């Protein structure tokens, strides 16, 4: 349905999100950068 | 209300009341936290007062404070004070508050002490009550049962404890295909997240024994752990378990696909062992490889499709006599024919190669090397008549043999090493002539390919000798070729030797080559060889710091490393030496080859500078990451440097170009029909110029290359895994700027998509359509064509394991492996 | 400007967890309205696309009245303020909702809706107790006292800017008309007030 | 003093001119129009 | 720039495209009208890079022994107030210019703006160029009064 | 089935609401240090874009 089976719903949100974050480490690489290069 | 009343009662001396008072205060601390702040030193007296069993009250009161006032961390203190009390809060629609925040907590605790050991479970580091609320919060996760959660927020916690205990827990075989699905999910999240070395190195390890329990279980799985750790003993245990089935389909199946996975290297001390365990030669065979470049050379021998047509335009419109004309022709056939042995490039351009002389004649020889790359059982025979003893014609031819040979023995050429040596050591005596350096310069850059990742120290001595004759050409062509037998070692007497050298020669030639053949040693060395590169940026030497980018390209490729990016970016911007910047970008590539999705987002804000050089290196970087896979903002970024009028930047986007769409269809990208066509119309022109024709012609054989049977793979997914031969081919080609030959090297990078099925008693838009079409055996099959392949349910020939899904051998079991039914012939098999 | 079982209409056709029923009760006690409630009007969810879709949500593949239930609340708290009636109608339109959101953690998106609702229930309570002095208006207060800083934490716990403010607001007006002035002078030194 | 604490305002002003301005622009570079 | 005598015989043969082999080079023709004449009859022309030590940049870099003498020195303080009366009045200027200017600046086409109403070279880049320089010069100057008033004595 | 709004019977589907702020904290976190960070990023480009 849409609440049966929350646990499988929080499982699959949070552990795609891990991956996602190492690559917007990246992200704060990419701004600390262009600040010195203005 | 108000905390008033509260307040009263603390400064009330009669005991009873105080007790009373901690009760009251924590009922409504929802209410009048912000109130009870500023008597709070109060509540800490009551607490230090041992007269009381409310010192768990008092301090609990404070926690729930803390937080309103937004100080996390000393919430968690005295929700540690206050001793329980906190186990009530974790199904509460209410206060979830306090608790949570002291997960985040012991994340931070771990990282700083999992670095110093392993063991921090014994440390005082680690309060216990700390430790409690995250064990039971993993714990909740596997009593809703859903074991990723518990995987997912053990490795942050750098827990090995839990995370043994939860898979050993999840054998429990009603299915010995879920447990392994299990496994695959932990092996993916450490490696590319988790780029701590000693945390990634226990995890892979662990997963193999539950993996060998079971019987039944995935072997691409067992083999994905052993070549991520490069250890050899677990690979001789995988081949031990086999032994024990004498499981003729999976042993041999799981090598095909291990030599083409695992380093060099590692192979040749692997073979050693198998020999003494007691195996089949059979395998042995396999683990040399040179079976398996034959299986390669028969799928490229079949389907090469290739436009004889276009080379006669190029070929009027590109002069022979005409040198630069001349070279980029013979570079440009010479990878769309490559794969396999074709002599139409001589029989069509007969009389045109005899017009050129010089480097363009050099090339010329070598090109047959890219045409006749493989091809192991004719090597020499082709190469034949060019040989040094069987040419006397030119110098160039001469030289220029001995590295076709090696192009056809790269990475195959153990045989290879001592009849190039021979040549190098007789010429090692020398002064050395004009006449003499050019034969002895294709022999340098030859055994390198030879010898590549052997660890020849007789090469490494030979070539020493070679470059210390201070000869005009031969001294650069040296210095690379160790880079390459050594890649990857890191031998202090090599790394300081090369570096010192560099202040010695006088030539520039010389001393661009060994700052780059230190970028080959200290191969994946990452942090290892971040000493080297520190000393590189700080020559004041331009060509010195030119290799510097490349060494970190190497060190740290395919992991993306902030350290390793941001020395990058900060010397692109930052320098003034032309040469030093344009190297600094198309090392972001090679870093990034594993997180290829985030490259044109970083990489748009160098294209954007107008910069000549700037711009130029911004254009293979995309090349170099985007290649084995497209994105329509990677191409996007090259568009408008095929609009830039200068030539050199045109140059780079329209190989560029090609390597990311090397057979890529035009009911596969609309965008495939556009820029085909502006390589065509450069060509076209005779009034355009030289340096152009030169950029554009390169690369329209690079979108043909392999008669389209190849595309780039700077990764496998064979079992998820870098390809080092990959890299070595895309970073000597960036070389090609300041040397016309080295180009030739793209040509390693080039790896057959296809399936070869293989009967084992023998060994001989948004597309997904529910129609399906049928596709040969060994024909071209691209990696995104792969996933929709799937085997006819009851089929003839079944793959012996569940199919890993992507190009490669998938091992057959033949349900009547006995019959004579047709066949593919082998080139192994057209000899004896 | 138009009907008052306008309400009622989208209310009943929408699949509700109690709304309706709450709703009804209010419009009997004024003359009852149970005219369009018949099928075509009781029977439909309003057609959507799959999003909450009248056949989907009826075979139960979907159950999608979240932010639907939401809309709800506002309508009716809405209808009260426009009709400008205090008493019980505020009394019984405070009971109701406060626990329902509060049964469920609220969504990030869900949380900005209900901040408006916190704001017109305290309204509607405000202006009751100084319709006139009652002793039955005063025990009252401290009721409504209670849930606002609660409120507030979970507003916290989100870092939900908007709500969070807006909660603020409500806490700060009614220690001014309180008289304890005393206990604000606290609560504002420990702000940080968002202006996202 | 007077004339420091004017300058500082000046300043500010600035910040508050660049966080609002460039962020709708990201936002058109992202969205389709072309 | 260089040049460097070829056999004539040799460019008969074709042998100019032999002089580029083995790099892309940072190729460029700087001079053309009797340049490409000589070259094609006669010549091959070389580019031109520079070399230098660590010792001799240092050496060039260096040209002052005020750079040390250059922030405790300074300028006449007449001269400064003159010249902070100078910038102002002309800012004052190029602000009616602009105020005329953006009157309008809201109709469609932003190039019939520039006409009409002169943003003929942006009184809005002018007044920045202008006032940046006299707002950073200020700047040092009251620095390096603040320095030897308080330091020295 | 159960409903998208409360959760329909007590302590089974609410029992996994009563450890959701676990898991969805951490990531909150996250996601709003990394939506302002991506605005900020892309406002300095925009900047050095133009100079």
């Amino acid at each position: 349905n849409n609440n049966s089976a929350l646990s499988n719903v929080n499982s699959d949100i949070y552990f795609k999100l891990k991956k996602l974050e190492k690559e917007y480490e990246l992200l704060t690489l990419q701004e600390d950068y262009i600040k010195d290069e203005q | 209300t108000t905390a008033a009343p509260l307040l009263a009662l603390l400064r009330e001396n009669q005991d009873s009341v105080k007790t009373y008072a901690l009760e009251s205060i924590n009922n409504v601390v929802d209410q009048l936290w912000s109130e009870i702040s500023n008597e709070l030193p109060d509540i800490e007296a009551l607490y230090d007062d041992d007269t009381f069993s409310d010192r768990e009250m008092a301090a609990l009161i404070a926690s729930k404070v803390y937080y309103n006032l937004g100080e996390y961390e000393s919430a968690v203190k005295y929700a540690l004070a206050a001793k329980d009390r906190f186990d009530i809060d974790e199904k509460s629609q209410f206060v979830e508050t306090i608790v949570s925040k002291s997960i985040e907590m012991y994340v931070q605790e771990a990282s700083k002490q999992y670095t110093k050991d392993e063991q921090f479970y014994t440390k005082d580091i680690i309060d216990p009550k700390l430790t409690s609320i995250f064990e039971r919060m993993i714990e909740k996760c596997l009593k809703a049962s859903e074991l990723k959660l518990a995987l997912g927020i053990a490795l942050e916690g750098y827990r090995l404890d839990i995370i043994e205990s939860a898979l050993k827990s999840k054998l429990d075989q009603d299915s010995t295909s879920e447990n392994v699905k299990i496994i695959n999910y932990l092996l993916t999240l450490a490696i590319t997240t988790v780029t701590n070395s000693k945390f990634r190195s226990s995890i892979l390890r662990k997963s193999f024994d539950f993996l060998m329990n079971m019987p039944n279980c995935d072997y691409l799985t067992l083999n994905k752990v052993v070549v991520n750790l490069n250890d050899a003993g677990l690979a001789l245990q995988l081949f031990k378990k086999l032994k024990e089935e004498n499981d003729e389909g999976l042993s041999a199946q799981i090598a095909f696909d291990l030599v083409s996975s695992a380093s060099q290297q590692l192979l040749e001390i692997l073979v050693t062992e198998l020999t003494a365990q007691g195996y089949d030669p059979a395998l042995l065979n396999i683990l040399s490889g040179l079976p398996t470049c034959d299986y390669y050379n028969t799928f490229l021998l079949n389907n090469k499709n290739i436009d004889i047509g276009l080379l006669n335009k190029s070929k009027s419109s590109l002069d022979g006599k005409f040198s630069l004309f001349h070279t980029a022709v013979s570079v440009a056939n010479g990878f769309m024919h490559a794969g396999t042995t074709d002599n139409s490039f001589i029989k069509a351009n007969l009389p045109w190669l005899g017009k050129a002389q010089n480097w363009a004649k050099f090339t010329a020889t070598a090109s047959l090397g890219v045409i006749h790359k493989g091809n192991l059982l004719e090597g020499k025979k082709v190469m034949a008549p060019y040989l040094p003893g069987s040419r006397a014609s030119s110098r160039f031819i001469k030289g220029g043999s001995l590295y076709g040979l090696g192009l056809i023995y790269a990475g195959f050429g153990r045989d290879t090493t001592d009849y190039l040596k021979n040549i190098i050591v007789e010429n090692s005596g020398t002064s050395g002539d004009e006449d003499v350096d050019v034969l002895l310069h294709g022999a340098s850059l030859g055994i390198g390919l030879a010898a590549m990742g052997s660890a020849n120290i007789e090469v490494y001595e030979a070539l020493k000798e070679v470059l210390y004759n201070d000869s005009a050409t031969s001294g650069e062509a040296a210095a690379l070729g160790m880079g390459l037998c050594m890649l990857g070692t890191g031998k202090p007497e090599a790394i300081h030797d090369m570096f010192t050298y560099s202040q010695e020669t006088q030539h520039g030639n010389i001393t661009r080559g060994l700052a780059v053949g230190l970028a080959l040693i200290n191969y994946g060395r990452q942090e290892l060889a971040d000493d080297l590169i520190t000393k590189m940026l700080a020559s004041d030497e331009s060509l010195l710091r030119y290799g510097g980018a490349f060494t970190i390209a190497l060190a740290y490729a395919g992991t993306g490393n902030n350290s390793a990016v941001k020395r990058l970016l900060h010397v692109a911007v930052s320098d003034s030496n032309d040469d030093v910047r344009r190297a600094a970008v198309i090392a972001l590539g090679f870093v990034l080859l594993r997180d290829y999705t985030t490259v044109p987002r970083i990489v748009q804000l160098l294209s954007k500078s107008h910069n000549a050089h700037v711009r130029c290196g911004t254009a293979f970087a995309l090349g170099i990451a985007c290649a084995g896979k497209g994105l329509q903002s990677a191409i996007d970024v090259l568009d408008p440097l095929t609009k830039d009028p200068v030539d050199f930047v045109r140059q780079a986007a329209m190989i560029a170009l090609s390597m990311i769409l090397i057979q890529q269809t035009e009911k596969l990208n609309p965008q495939v029909a556009d820029i085909n066509k502006n390589f065509l119309s450069v060509i076209t022109n005779k009034h355009q110029e030289g340096l152009a024709k030169f950029g554009a012609c390169v690369a329209q054989g690079i979108m043909n290359a392999g008669g389209r049977n190849v595309t780039i793979q700077l990764e496998n997914a064979d079992t998820g895994t870098l390809d080092t031969k990959s890299v070595v081919g895309l970073v000597m080609f960036s070389q090609f700027w300041y040397w016309f030959p080295l180009a030739h090297f793209l040509s390693l990078s080039f790896t057959p998509t296809t399936v070869i099925g293989i009967r084992g008693s023998d060994q001989a838009k948004n597309k997904y359509s529910s129609k399906p079409y049928k596709v040969d055996n060994m024909t071209r099959i691209l990696p995104q064509q792969s996933r929709y392949i799937s085997f006819i349910k009851d089929d003839r020939f079944v793959p012996v394991r569940k199919f890993k899904g992507n190009n490669g051998v998938v091992v057959l079991r033949d349900r009547e492996p006995k019959e004579p039914v047709a066949l593919i012939e082998t080139v192994r098999q057209m000899k004896d | 400007e138009l009907l008052n079982a306008e309400t009622l209409c989208f209310t009943v056709n929408v699949l509700y967890p109690d709304s309706s029923s709450f709703k009804k009760n209010l419009l009997k006690f004024i003359t009852s309205n149970h005219k369009s409630s018949v099928p075509g009007s009781a029977e439909l969810r309003n057609s959507y696309p799959a999003s909450f879709y009248s056949v989907n949500t009826e075979k139960k593949t979907i159950e999608v009245t979240a932010e639907i239930n939401c809309f709800m609340h506002l309508l009716v708290q809405l209808f009260l303020w426009d009709s400008k009636e205090l008493e019980q109608l505020v009394e019984f339109n405070r009971k109701v909702v406060i626990p329902n959101l509060l049964c469920y953690y609220n969504l990030r998106s869900l949380n900005l809706i209900n901040a408006k609702l916190w704001f017109y229930i305290y309204l509607s309570h405000e202006t009751l107790a100084r319709s006139s002095e009652e002793i039955n208006s005063d025990n009252q207060n401290i009721i409504l006292r209670s849930t606002m800083m609660k409120f507030l934490k979970i507003a916290s716990l989100k870092h939900d800017n908007e709500t969070k403010a807006m909660l603020i607001n409500l806490i700060l007006r009614d220690f001014l008309n309180n008289g304890e002035v005393d206990s604000a002078s606290d609560f504002i030194s420990k702000l940080e007030y968002p202006h996202t | 003093q007077v004339f420091d604490e004017r300058i500082k305002f000046a300043n500010q002003l600035h910040d508050e001119y660049l966080v609002s301005m460039r962020y709708p622009e990201d936002k058109k570079t992202q969205q389709n129009e072309k | 720039d260089a040049f460097r005598l070829i056999d004539t015989g040799a460019l008969i043969n074709n042998l100019e495209p032999r002089q580029t082999t083995s790099n892309t080079g940072l190729l460029n023709k700087a001079n053309i009208q009797a340049l490409i004449h000589g070259l094609n009859r006669h010549y091959y022309s070389l580019n031109i890079d520079y070399h230098k030590t660590a010792k001799e940049t240092k050496m060039l870099m260096n040209l002052h022994k005020e750079q040390w003498q250059s922030g405790l020195k300074m300028y006449d303080y007449e001269e400064k107030e003159e010249s902070n009366l100078a910038a102002t009045k002309s800012m004052v200027k190029i602000a009616e210019q602009y105020s005329k200017r953006i009157e309008e600046e809201k109709e469609l086409t932003e190039e019939e703006l520039k006409t009409r109403y002169v943003g003929r070279q942006d009184p809005k880049k002018h007044l920045s160029e202008t006032a940046d320089e006299t707002l950073e010069n200020n700047i040092v100057s009251v620095l390096t009064a603040g320095v030897n008033s308080v330091a020295i004595k | 089935m159960t409903a998208a709004v409360t959760s329909s019977n007590i302590v089974l589907e609410t029992h996994e609401s009563g450890i959701k702020p676990y898991f969805e904290q951490k990531i909150q976190e996250t996601e709003l240090k990394i939506r302002s960070k991506t605005e900020n990023v892309r406002r300095l480009e925009a900047q050095r874009n133009a100079l």
